[PDB]
């Protein structure tokens, strides 16, 4: 059957019965079962690990009882350094009325997935210097495998059970497995002392949590692995307008540092993602335009292929330059689209709809509508009020299956904008304070707010 | 053999790195009457 994978081990896959889906569907219901906040939610997609190949948040997955397919849902949006702990580099944080950018879940989730990442060699260990630092790599590795296991064990209140094997790369397992038997001892032995050495005296001596362990460990992949948290695209044609064999280009996309490629064989800057006005898909072709009239065209495997590369720059798009805009109406998400038709904006916090109301809905009955921030069933509306002396009132909306009603309410209606004529004919209340409504403030194009992510690059 | 970089925790505490799910909002009762003709 169709099932959507969980990197967390406590966590039964969705199986999913006969129908039609949306990946975006198929992402709410997967960070429902896992706690991902509406806040975090669009970090994460579906990802084919056969195929390789990720799915656009609007794509179609008609299911019948003949099709077996394994997606996994997977973070796919990241940022060097949100963690915070790598002091050269720039930090990375959300906006504020700066937060963090993971909730405890995602952070969770992200470990799961880390784990796997490097024990699958999808995360693959960097490539040796010398032979000194061949064995500081492989040392680093048994490091990572003592954060695992010490880790598995502050999680099911453990302490000394009773190795490293599993816990590290498959590729460097099978080349210990090859070497000789005084070789695989002395290994077993030397991550056996830091293993002790960290359970008894490194974790009492600095108070270390299962928190600090799971920041560690990813903070590591990122100096230990190749390009941790890149996504890089092949090609043949790569045509970019400031600049026999069949020629080979590598292109890489980063939260950080945008849009990059080089000669397959560093890396020459093409963009980053707020410069970007528009991204055009012809068949397997993708040209991205400029603002300053530039555009790079490059042409992948499959139209598949294009599809998950546009994603990817149109989700970063969303997390640097503008929450509630899209780039290319073949991989627009269905919930972002709808949000524009209808005025909506996504998960920001109370104080920017209040902040938008004291600037543009200064009248009373001007309103903001907003996703709930903690769950995926609401709207909330935000409306200025005044006693007989300005107020800001929150009202609740209930969206269940395609249908919003105000909260309790036995009646729905087929749309957002039909509820809102409907209220719009009514005389409203709350405490003691009669309004009508007047217009709302819509989302507008590159605000600032707290679905938007503050790197270096992002400030211009 | 000397402990290595991953399992090293005594550099200084930064911001912690991740945030709670804050309580769900507090909402307002909402009373409908009809406007008037």
């Amino acid at each position: 059957g169709v099932e959507v994978i969980f990197y967390l081990s406590d966590r039964e896959p969705l199986r999913l019965g006969s129908g039609e889906y949306t990946a975006e569907e198929l992402c709410i219901r997967a960070a429902q079962a896992c706690r991902i906040s509406p806040l975090c939610h669009n970090l994460f997609a579906l990802y084919d690990e056969n195929t390789k190949l990720w799915y656009a948040p609007n794509r179609t997955i008609t299911v019948d009882d003949k099709m077996s397919l394994r997606l996994h849902y997977r973070m796919r949006f990241y940022f060097t350094n949100w963690h915070g702990t790598n002091d050269n580099e720039q930090s990375v944080w959300r906006h504020s009325p700066a937060t963090p950018l993971l909730d405890a879940s995602s952070l969770e989730y992200l470990f799961a997935q880390g784990q796997y990442d490097l024990v699958k060699c999808l995360a693959p260990i960097r490539d040796p210097k010398t032979e000194q630092d061949g064995h500081d790599i492989e040392n680093e590795c048994l490091g990572m495998a003592v954060l695992a296991i010490s880790h598995y064990a502050m999680m099911k209140k453990m302490q000394l059970p009773e190795s490293y094997k599993r816990y590290i790369p498959e590729t460097l397992n099978k080349s210990i497995r090859q070497r000789n038997l005084l070789t695989r001892m002395r290994i077993n032995n030397v991550f056996k002392d830091f293993l002790k050495e960290f359970n008894n005296k490194t974790i009492c001596d600095s108070s270390v949590s299962t928190h600090d362990l799971k920041v560690k460990y990813l903070a590591t992949l990122e100096t230990l692995t190749k390009h941790y948290g890149a996504e890089i695209f092949e090609t043949s044609m790569l045509l970019i307008s400031s600049e026999g064999n069949v020629l080979y280009y590598e292109v890489m996309v980063t939260g950080n540092l945008g849009i990059q490629w080089r000669h397959k064989p560093e890396w020459n800057n093409f963009s980053y993602f707020p410069e970007i006005t528009h991204i055009v898909i012809k068949e397997s072709v993708v040209s991205i335009n400029k603002q300053d009239n530039k555009k790079m065209e490059l042409k992948l495997s499959s139209h598949e292929e294009a599809l998950s590369f546009v994603s990817l720059v149109d989700g970063y798009f969303r997390l640097t330059a503008d929450a509630h805009h899209y780039l290319c109406t073949d991989v627009a998400p269905p919930l972002i689209v709808h949000n524009i038709q209808n005025g909506c904006h996504g998960p920001i916090c109370t104080e920017y709809a209040i902040n938008k109301l004291r600037q543009e809905g200064s009248e009373e009955g001007m309103y903001v509508l907003r996703w709930s921030c903690t769950d995926f069933d609401n709207i909330l509306m935000t409306v200025t009020c005044f006693e007989k002396q300005k107020q800001f009132k929150n009202f609740q909306i209930e969206v269940q299956k395609g249908r919003y009603s105000l909260h309790g309410s036995d009646r729905s209606f087929p749309s957002l904008g039909d509820l809102m004529s409907h209220l719009k004919k009514q005389i409203l209340r709350t405490d003691n304070i009669s309004f009508m409504l007047k217009r709302c403030c819509q989302p507008k194009p590159r605000e600032i707010s707290n679905l938007l992510v503050a790197t270096k690059k992002a400030q211009e | 053999a000397k402990m290595p970089r991953a399992l090293d925790f005594s550099g200084h505490t930064h911001p912690v790195a991740t945030f709670q799910p804050s309580r769900p909002e507090s909402v307002n009762d909402l009373f409908l009457c009809p406007q008037k003709e």
